[PDB]
């Protein structure tokens, strides 16, 4: 009980002043508003002065109301899958002096069996391959050895075709690449095929900027360590390498047996089975690599913005399940320990606990210390303050400066095609191999060809001028937030990929642009 | 599937009145390609329970909606089809009776109640899948498992599709420094155990006849003895009796791709259990042999396929039910003309059903393609593209 808003018209006839009168007059005269005059005439009940006095009053409210670490040289061993590239790489591994090694010789001999397939330093390594079957691959892609000149990383292409991806896009580009060939008639004729994965395994390498190659002829012993077969082998193996792009004069050929160990550790005087060869041994040839001068100490190969691709994510004690150990390649820039790396995808960051440059050495447990690495090098990092989920492979890490690195779904790529059985139809599915990632993709559409609209046949690139093997739009079938990737231009190992239909590799290309 | 009635009214020669019963998810996919938007479906539901408001208050009943169709929620793997609509209301009081007019309504399909389709564009292609497949004998027999060195996928080869069931995966050995930190082996054992458990649950040695195991590498062979080890541990005679439904194969990639490498490639399957997989595998084979050997005898695309029909040059016209029922009616007037035009210049025809791998493969080619009798170089200039 409150506010009395009667009176309202009823009173006008009760008192008898009409009201359509004062209205106009005052209003105009004065110059305020309506509503006040009706209230005031009720509140002084039909007055005409005291309400006007109030009005003369009213408006009155006034509104109306450094130090250089020396390498330490990395190599990738390449080969068909049956030359005994493993038997030969394990012999280079053995103990880097050698023998003494007395436990490891026994342990290799234990590795099914101590009596069965008997042993001479390598047969025993081969029996470690037969045990290792039983959980596919028991020894590591980490391997290192030393020589009189240098400390060597080997990563050894399989064994069932996977470690060749562990080198290129994979770690530490290779100062020198090692092609291991079988001297046998059927095995050299096989392996060597244009179609072989072996040619591809060599083809990336040459594309990558892997300038030195050493070619090692295994399994000499079956072909009686022959002069004529060896010179006949050098004569095919080289024109094959030139078709790849390699410089045949620059390539060393070393005759060897991983299986007896002749020409591996000491020169082929130790090999009485060949008297005619006079030249260096397979460690002597690998060691033969020219030392680049490390820095420019504090200096460049990217000063440019840091881009590190993540090949693999794996847990560790000190370094988490991820933001844990991370493995991949330094696409551009540089990284050093104790530094902060930022991962745009997870919007999280971490501190580099340790950095393993190329050649796989210094373990996490023993030491914690080691200086520094430029683009092109692989690293195995250790990340301190970040969580298992935070980094997945395909992510690119960088600093806050020129940070984030950006990332997405389908992309545009200038692929070039090779000799295929089938061609690429627009819409055809293929398997893309960037780094660790191998995924199904659809080459949806074929935007352009040489410069026309068509399907994509063999050997197609624009003949002259702009090169248009094919302009393509490639979409990832597998998963939303499909894949992280970078253009080749800012960094190529993130950018370069291979396309293969079933078994065969149909094409390769560079990623030109990123789309949603 | 079971069809209770199916009738042909007397003032309307075309469309129909279908009363029908889906029996499994292969019949949920058939129904899919039959219902069109604006067709009217009449079901039972349980649309009981209310606000409060006057009274508590409700009742129950068992009220059926004659609902106009407007859209669909379809997930084949999840064995779920639902049709969204507004009530037709009903209709005279003769139907919808009890239903409250003004209220969208949906029908989530069950294998136990029949329902009736008041159909407008009931065609001979639909009638084939409603009286052939509709296949009260059922010949589709297959399950797969594709596996890389690190991921595996339980799958189900369907009367069209390579439907995933379970994108399993464990912590795969990456080759550790030491002799292989027993971590690798332990991790591998857990994995063997994991798939076995999955397949044991997912599969049912009662309706299936083929199980395909494929991998790049020994991984498929390993998984087959791991499958049967753990069977002989559980004494699982749903798997041990059927040691002869398993077939171990190699494929380039251990992703879904491997399925179309094994099925359509004459490596494994020939004419073993192939019935609904027959023909359709070979023709899609040859199509990619031809197009892809850059011989101009295999073509894709509405333009090029209409062009290859002006020369009469078509030997096998390829179309899909995915582009057909994918949504639209007018567009198929042309695609019929286009078959007749090409055959009147040359060819048979092959329609791919369509959640299928083969139909998806042709869907990824615009749901239209052809195989020719002769080389026609440049059918893609004149008309402008590739």
């Amino acid at each position: 009980g409150e506010f009395d808003d009667y009176l309202n018209d009823d009173e006008y006839e009760l008192m008898n002043e009409v009201f359509p009168t004062l209205k106009a007059q005052l209003q105009d005269y004065q110059g305020w508003d309506n509503l006040s005059l009706k209230l005031a005439l009720f509140d002084n009940n039909f007055d005409l002065e005291s309400t006007l006095a109030e009005l003369k009053k009213t408006l009155k409210k006034k509104k109306t109301p450094v130090k250089s670490a020396l390498p330490h040289l990395s190599f990738v061993v390449l080969g068909h899958v049956d030359a005994g590239k493993s038997t030969l790489m394990g012999r280079l591994l053995y103990d880097l002096n050698i023998v003494n090694q007395s436990q490891l010789r026994k342990l290799q001999r234990e590795s099914e069996t101590m009596g069965k397939s008997s042993f001479k330093f390598a047969w025993i390594m081969d029996q470690t391959n037969e045990e290792r079957e039983r959980g596919v691959t028991v020894s590591i892609c980490t391997s290192h050895f030393s020589t009189h000149r240098a400390n060597f990383t080997i990563v050894d292409a399989p064994g069932h075709r996977d470690f060749v991806p562990n080198a290129i896009m994979g770690i530490s580009q290779a100062d020198m690449a090692i092609l291991c060939v079988d001297c046998s008639t059927n095995a050299f004729e096989s392996g060597f095929d244009l179609d072989g994965q072996t040619k591809e395994h060599m083809l990336l390498a040459s594309s990558l900027g892997i300038h030195n190659l050493i070619i090692a002829m295994n399994k000499m012993d079956n072909v009686d360590w022959s002069q004529q077969r060896f010179e006949e082998i050098k004569s095919k193996l080289l024109p094959y390498l030139v078709d790849i792009g390699f410089f045949e004069d620059n390539i060393n050929w070393v005759p060897i047996s991983g299986f007896s160990g002749e020409g591996v550790y000491k020169i082929e005087y130790t090999d009485e089975v060949r008297q005619w060869y006079n030249g260096p041994n397979l460690m002597s040839t690998l060691e033969n690599a020219a030392f680049k001068i490390s820095k420019e100490n504090e200096g460049i190969n990217k000063d440019d913005p840091f881009l590190f691709s993540v090949l693999e994510i794996i847990p560790s004690k000190k370094t988490s399940n991820d933001l844990a150990l991370v493995s991949g390649k330094l696409e551009s820039g540089s990284i050093q320990p104790g530094e902060s790396l930022t991962i745009y995808p997870s919007e999280q960051s971490c501190i580099v606990d340790k950095i393993q440059v190329g050649s796989q050495q210094g373990q996490s447990t023993n030491h914690e210390e080691t200086d520094v690495a430029i683009k092109g090098d692989f690293v195995t990092l250790k990340l301190r303050k970040a969580y298992p989920e935070d980094i997945q492979n395909g992510d690119l890490a960088a600093s806050v400066d020129y940070s984030s690195i950006h990332s997405a779904q389908c992309f545009v790529l200038e692929l070039t095609t090779f000799d295929m059985n089938r061609p690429l139809l627009p819409g055809t599915p293929f398997i893309l191999f960037i780094g660790v990632k191998e995924q199904p993709a659809r080459i949806k559409r074929l935007i352009s060809f040489i410069d026309k609209g068509n399907t994509a046949s063999k050997k197609k690139i624009r003949h002259l001028g702009s090169k248009q093997r094919a302009f393509v739009e490639i979409e990832l079938i597998e998963v939303k937030r499909w894949i992280p990737l970078l253009t080749a231009h800012e960094n190529d190992r993130l950018g370069r990929v291979v396309l293969r239909k079933d078994g065969r590799t149909i094409a390769a290309g560079k990623i030109s642009e990123i789309t949603q | 599937m079971k069809v209770i009635s199916l009738k042909k009214d007397s003032f309307n020669k075309g469309g129909a009145v279908i009363t029908l019963l889906p029996e499994d998810k292969e019949d949920l996919f058939t129904v899919y390609q039959i219902v069109d938007k604006d067709d009217e479906l009449i079901f039972k539901k349980k649309f009981t329970s209310k606000l409060d408001e006057a009274g508590k208050k409700k009742s129950t009943d068992l009220v059926k909606l004659k609902i106009k169709v407007i859209s669909e929620d379809f997930d084949m793997k999840d064995e779920y089809l639902k049709y969204k609509g507004v009530t037709v209301t009903d209709e005279s009081g003769a139907s919808n009776v009890d239903i409250p007019v003004g209220k969208y309504l949906s029908f989530t399909l069950d294998y136990v109640y029949p329902f009736t389709i008041i159909k407008q564009n009931f065609n001979k292609f639909m009638q084939k899948l409603l009286n052939e497949a509709c296949n009260i004998e059922y010949k589709s027999d297959t399950a797969a498992v594709v596996l890389q060195e690190g991921i595996a996928h339980v799958c189900l080869v369907t009367s069209s599709s390579t439907i995933l069931k379970q994108k399993i995966e464990y912590s795969m050995p990456k080759k550790k420094r030491t002799t292989d930190v027993l971590k690798f082996d332990e991790k591998t054992e857990k994995f063997y155990k994991a798939i076995y458990s999955a397949m044991k649950k997912d599969l049912n040695f009662d309706k299936l006849k083929t199980i395909i195991l494929c991998s790049p590498g020994f991984y498929a062979k390993i998984l087959m003895d791991k499958i049967f080890q753990y069977a002989e541990e559980e004494h699982n005679k749903k798997i041990l009796d059927n040691k002869g439904m398993f077939f171990i194969a190699h494929c380039s990639t251990g992703y879904l791709q491997g399925i179309n490498e094994v099925l359509k490639n004459p490596l494994y399957a020939s004419k073993l259990q192939d019935t609904k997989y027959s023909k359709e595998i070979m023709v899609m084979d040859e199509f990619l042999l031809h197009l892809n050997k850059d011989d101009d005898k295999a073509w894709y695309g509405e333009k090029e396929v209409v062009k290859a029909a002006e020369y009469g040059a078509i030997s096998y016209l390829l179309l899909t039910d995915k582009v057909l029922h994918s949504d639209n009616i007018a567009q198929r007037e042309e695609y019929l003309k286009l078959m007749d035009s090409v055959e009147s210049n040359g060819g048979k025809a092959l329609v791919l059903s369509t959640l299928h791998s083969l139909g998806e493969e042709l869907d990824q080619l615009t749901g239209i393609a052809c195989i020719l009798k002769y080389p026609l170089p440049d059918l893609d200039e004149d008309d402008g593209e590739e």
